């Protein structure tokens, strides 16, 4: 898998903290961020 | 009418329980997934 | 058959030596990347 060092080269800190925080969210929080973004879906099993 | 309604309700009940079985398999899937990732990472460090 | 028909019983002297062929495409293979760990990420059936 990709480490943080190579993935921060083009992507920002805030996006990485966002995707790192959305790993262990609730059910309803993942559903709320799924309806928040433009045609996306998150998961508990999404980060790795 | 009675036979058709009993078939409908049995099919609805099967559709109700299969989602619960799928969610159970999803939870077991995630629990296996974390250890699978750790074993893969340790094999990578051994490889390096 | 031919009237050309070269006629000399003698061992021909060696001209070139046999070396590694100077090509760099296709004695090689084609790389493939695949892992089942991408199949972890699925969707939460939420609406119906």
């Amino acid at each position: 898998a990709a480490t943080s060092e190579e993935i921060l080269e083009v992507h920002t800190k805030e996006h990485l903290e966002f995707i790192e925080s959305t790993e262990k969210m609730s059910r309803e929080e993942l559903l709320k961020e799924t309806e928040k973004g433009d045609s996306v879906y998150f998961n508990n099993d999404s980060y790795a | 009418n009675a036979t058709l309604f009993n078939k409908l309700k049995e099919l609805q009940q099967a559709n109700a329980e299969k989602s619960k079985l799928n969610d159970e398999l999803r939870s077991k899937y995630q629990i296996e997934s974390s250890k699978a990732a750790e074993s893969a990472q340790t094999l990578k460090i051994l490889q390096e | 058959e031919n009237s050309l028909s070269t006629t000399s019983k003698s061992k021909r002297q060696v001209i070139v030596p046999v070396c590694m062929p100077k090509i760099h495409y296709s004695p090689l293979k084609t790389g493939l990347c695949y892992d089942v760990r991408m199949r972890y990420h699925a969707k939460i059936f939420t609406s119906y």
